[PDB]
RNA sequence: UAACUGAAGAGUUUGAUCAUGGCUCAGAUUGAACGCUGGCGGCAGGCUUAACACAUGCAAGUCGAGCGGGGGAAGCGGACCUAGCGGCGGACGGGUGAGUAAUGCUUAGGAAUCUGCCUAUUAGUGGGGGACAACAUCUCGAAAGGGAUGCUAAUACCGCAUACGUCCUACGGGAGAAAGCAGGGCCUUGCGCUAAUAGAUGAGCCUAAGUCGGAUUAGCUAGUUGGUGGGGUAAAGGCCUACCAAGGCGACGAUCUGUAGCGGGUCUGAGAGGAUGAUCCGCCACACUGGGACUGAGACACGGCCCAGACUCCUACGGGAGGCAGCAGUGGGGAAUAUUGGACAAUGGGGGGAACCCUGAUCCAGCCAUGCCGCGUGUGUGAAGAAGGCCUUAUGGUUGUAAAGCACUUUAAGCGAGGAGGAGGCUACUUUAGUUAAUACCUAGAGAUAGUGGACGUUACUCGCAGAAUAAGCACCGGCUAACUCUGUGCCAGCAGCCGCGGUAAUACAGAGGGUGCGAGCGUUAAUCGGAUUUACUGGGCGUAAAGCGUGCGUAGGCGGCUUAUUAAGUCGGAUGUGAAAUCCCCGAGCUUAACUUGGGAAUUGCAUUCGAUACUGGUGAGCUAG
RNA sequence: GCAAGACUAAAACUCAAAUGAAUUGACGG
């Protein structure tokens, strides 16, 4: 399953952006009511802690930025701590490689879900396979190209519009003419933004 | 016995038995002579007696009525209580 | 007798036979003296299709052993 | 090539056969002291040597009889 | 204490005991109630708890409870009850299953209905 | 180059406090069951209870190239088929866990042993005889099954002959086998048969050490413990026996007694531990209950026999038959667990020279959210912040970019086309090498030319068509613990893991709106470990919280001053065997990914053997004087 | 054990406490 319901919802419950919408002039003042998370009396709420509330909503920020539910997160959880290094930085490169988020990054596709369907409907060629599973996780090297019967609509040409002046970073290296990929090997807690304290993930996951 | 092949192998089980037994039979009966003459004494009796029981003892362990050793152990045994005698 | 035969370990649809040496009153996948290899029917990309440890395959076949019929063709195989 | 015992006679009544004692020192799994455990076994001496109280060395052969497959190599200590 | 002590006496486990000894290591158990009665709670409680009395298909005979607004059972009714026990109540160790066997789902709920057997309303 | 990385706390005794101490909770797990809900796929798993009773079908045959008879299609016959007898198989594979606390199992070692088929190696396969089925004739019986009279062949049986080696010898000698069949030109090949050896396999035997409780079970044993003669085994042995001697086992737990198949492993845990022994592998035991043996290389034989028993069934009353803990299936019991399916295509197994036949093993298919893993149920924009619901101070707030609306997309499901791989081979066609009168025949080896050969199977997979179209629920929201308001109710109805809520503004009951958490699932019950340092080895205590015996003396036991020599038992280090595979872990390899499958390592911390080191502990000798 | 009894020594069931030391009050014939 995946989660299909009203978006800006859970960028009012999380506080901030999410980076779901990806739209024009969305800038988070699409919704009007941010600052102010969902509901009858979610009004006079600024919040103050739990310190479990503090994990719960770190681990729900991570995940619903990424589209995973809970089965799939915990999974994610249990390799990274088996990975030789940091268990959290490990966790974000493991996010980070997921072919609907590199799909994302490269450029195709406005959002997450939208890179999402455009990979679910085979529309994504992995090495040369028409793949079809957003959570296979691309290997450094790996080519990403668009489809051949679809590369023309104008979905994905749009997208390369907002994909510029915000973002195609380092770690990829797209070219927006021959619709192509070449994933080079994963960021690190440098490439992505620092807000995300994933300490909290790994002290929610030892509970 | 439920298959055809069952019964047949039943058949010859009882036919068998009933050669075996004959021959096994025999064995037994040449070493009681042999041993009554023992008992008896004399060596030149002792000795004819073992004479006669030793062929078929070895004849009837060729057949597989009775293990080759079990032929030896009596081929062995009865001659040191032969020689015993005189 | 002992034997030379294929055990049949994989997947449903996937077969992954160890080639084993055994003797013949044991089940399929059961008790071996030694495994001497193993055959990958279908072996895709950079997977070994056939691996088959010649030397043992001689001392086997010289105390008595005889393959299976496709273990004689797949000690064919190798070799060549 | 073989493995031998060596022990203390306790009794000699029985006609050509000891009974010797090996003493062991078995570490405890848990709680990590060694403690000593003993064994009887039913040797065999067919000249009615060993008395009790000697220390004798044995070692294991085929079955003499039952329980008996033990046989006495020498007296180390004749007390 | 010292360590002889432990090699000689070891350290003895006092083994639990099952809360629930009529469900005989079951989830369930199915039961027929031999009377349908009524109990008052302990001190500082008030109410008219309804309560059965079953005899289970593992020899035992004990009371079990019935949750849940609105009943149906009788006597000869046949139910299936499960362990959890009611605080106030001493001495009622299980519950009767609604939406089992007998025990028909709760009238007029719409939440909690996994729990009073009461199907989705339409 | 990795094979490792690891440990959280809360509530509740009081007016409050600190402590002690129980109880309860948050995690993981499952062959689960139950409630509500339910789209798909891939992999697994699926009577845990009555080792309760079983309708019906199937699960072990095969060989005519061992042998007589027969029977008949096509042409007096040749091909073919097979009831008998005789080979081999039926001791495997399959099921179960009742019994079993040690004749089991695990680890490490041993002798005194057998071992069909297979591999090498030797020496042979000479010549006779008497039968018995079938068959024919009659007969008993309801049947099952039998009887009688003749006739028969054989690789069935038994003599005789001859033995490289084999066996017994008192060392001189003595003793002991076999069987032919087939293909080609009496000769050769094979396939058999005999006698041995040693290799394999497989099994039997022995030793030591471990393997749940219970002392509110302390004595047990009289073939019992040992010896000798004899007998018996394939083999050591009180295994059996007669005699002799008296022993043997026990508080390091004998005997008795409850429970229990055991291991690799599994779950949990930071580990140490603790629970556990489904599925997979090994070993054992068992086959309706209790005995017994036969035949065989092997059985004291799951679909063999005999005898006893219960139970079921047929009967003409005399008699007969049967054994799902094989696969399906039924009744029953139960909270609860599937189809009376397909094929031998693959891997095996049995028979056969082969052709081939058999195979409920196996390979597949069905059913079940039972688990794990994967995917889907759309994606963008969209404010008049519509309507409606809910709250409201009646203005507004909230549901909410949510919806409409506009623009796209087509996974999976549906419908059409293609479409691997699982099949190595065999048959024909030519040759080479052999063996041998022989280029025959038979073995092996090549080469290309076509025939074949797939249960699954509409296979995976690929490519088209259509259309947002076919696809979301469950629990919770007082604290622990993420998420709150209204209305109804009024110590009632009810809720409840614990604390506790409810007596007229209930954030705790019921409904609604909103929300949180999970999601094709989500809850509840049950169970194990955890948190619990709450049995404390790692890692606790005992003045007053539970806990020092009323006090001594002493047995077993534990532990013991200082110096020195020696030993090398403990201890340490190395080497060498072993520690099955699977699993766990690490690298990496194939499935579109993941589950899953798989290569290699690491590990298996053990035990054994052997070599070394002697500080410490122990032994032994010698001293000393602080106890 | 003459007996009174002593010693060894459970389980079902039941409760969510029981307990120690100290503190602030109140009370004390
Ligand atoms: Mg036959
Ligand atoms: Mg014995
Ligand atoms: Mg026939
Ligand atoms: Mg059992
Ligand atoms: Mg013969
Ligand atoms: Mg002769
Ligand atoms: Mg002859
Ligand atoms: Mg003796
Ligand atoms: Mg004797
Ligand atoms: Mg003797
Ligand atoms: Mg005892
Ligand atoms: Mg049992
Ligand atoms: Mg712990
Ligand atoms: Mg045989
Ligand atoms: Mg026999
Ligand atoms: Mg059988
Ligand atoms: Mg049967
Ligand atoms: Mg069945
Ligand atoms: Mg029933
Ligand atoms: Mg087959
Ligand atoms: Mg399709
Ligand atoms: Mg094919
Ligand atoms: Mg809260
Ligand atoms: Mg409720
Ligand atoms: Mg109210
Ligand atoms: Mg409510
Ligand atoms: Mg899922
Ligand atoms: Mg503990
Ligand atoms: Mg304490
Ligand atoms: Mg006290
Ligand atoms: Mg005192
Ligand atoms: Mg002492
Ligand atoms: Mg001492
Ligand atoms: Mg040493
Ligand atoms: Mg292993
Ligand atoms: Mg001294």
């Amino acid at each position: 399953a995946r989660y299909i319901g009203p978006k800006c919802k859970l960028s009012r419950r999380e506080g901030t952006d999410l980076q779901l919408k990806s739209g024009v002039k969305p800038f988070d003042v699409k919704t009007k009511k941010a600052n102010k998370a969902p509901g009858q009396h979610g009004q006079a709420r600024g919040g103050k802690q739990s310190e479990y509330s503090l994990q719960l909503r770190e681990k729900q920020k991570v995940r619903r930025i990424y589209g995973v539910l809970e089965r799939q997160f915990s999974n994610y959880y249990k390799e990274a701590a088996r990975v030789k290094g940091a268990t959290g930085e490990n966790l974000l490169k493991l996010l980070e490689s997921r072919l609907d988020n590199v799909v994302y990054r490269m450029g195709f596709g406005s959002t997450r879900a939208e890179a999402r369907q455009l990979v679910s409907h085979r529309s994504i060629t992995l090495n040369g396979r028409r793949v079809n599973i957003a959570s296979i996780q691309v290997k450094a090297g790996d080519v990403i190209a668009v489809h051949e019967g679809a590369k023309q609509q104008l979905r994905i040409k749009n997208a390369i519009e907002l994909a510029a002046q915000r973002g195609i970073p380092a770690w990829i290296e797209v070219d927006h003419s021959k619709l192509e990929g070449t994933f080079k090997a994963a960021p690190d807690r440098s490439d992505l933004p620092a807000e995300i304290n994933e300490s909290l993930i790994v002290e929610l996951y030892s509970k | 016995a439920n298959s055809a092949q069952a019964k047949k192998r039943a058949r010859q089980n009882v036919k068998a038995r009933k050669h075996n037994a004959s021959l096994r039979s025999m064995v037994r009966t040449y070493i009681k002579r042999t041993l009554s003459a023992i008992a008896g004494g004399d060596y030149a009796v002792a000795t004819e007696a073992y004479k006669k029981a030793v062929p078929v003892i070895d004849r009837m362990a060729d057949k597989g009525i009775i293990h080759k050793n079990k032929a030896a152990r009596h081929k062995s045994r009865l001659n040191a209580q032969v020689k015993a005698l005189a | 007798m002992v034997v030379i035969r294929l055990a049949r370990g994989g997947a449903k649809k996937r077969p992954f036979y160890q080639i084993v040496v055994t003797d013949s009153r044991n089940a399929r996948d059961g008790r071996f003296i030694e495994r001497i290899g193993f055959f990958n029917p279908t072996a895709q990309g950079q997977a070994e299709k056939l691996r088959l440890d010649a030397d043992r395959f001689a001392h086997w076949v010289s105390q008595g052993a005889q393959p299976s019929e496709r273990v004689a063709s797949l000690a064919a195989q190798a070799k060549k | 090539t073989v493995r031998t015992l060596t022990g203390k006679v306790v009794s000699d009544k029985m006609d050509k056969s000891i009974v010797v004692l090996i003493e062991r020192r078995v570490q405890h799994p848990l709680y990590g002291k060694s403690i000593r455990r003993s064994t009887k076994l039913h040797a065999h001496d067919e000249n009615n040597v060993a008395k009790i109280g000697d220390v004798v060395t044995i070692k294991e052969s085929r079955p003499i009889s039952k329980t008996k497959a033990w046989t006495l190599v020498e007296v180390v200590e004749a007390a | 204490a010292t360590t002889n002590q432990l090699i000689r006496k070891g350290r003895t486990t006092l083994v639990e005991k099952s809360k629930v000894p009529a469900l005989k290591a079951c989830p369930q158990r199915r039961g027929v109630c031999t009377r349908v009665y009524t109990t008052t709670p302990k001190k500082p409680n008030s109410a008219m708890r309804k309560v059965c009395r079953v005899r289970l298909t593992s020899g035992f005979e004990v009371s079990s409870y019935i949750g849940g607004e609105g009943h149906n059972l009788q006597e000869h009714s046949v139910v299936l009850i499960r362990g959890g026990r009611v605080k106030d109540l001493p001495g009622v160790r299980y519950h009767t299953v609604r939406g089992s066997l007998d025990c028909a789902g709760v009238k007029d709920r719409n939440q909690s209905r996994s729990k009073y057997g009461a199907k989705r309303p339409k």
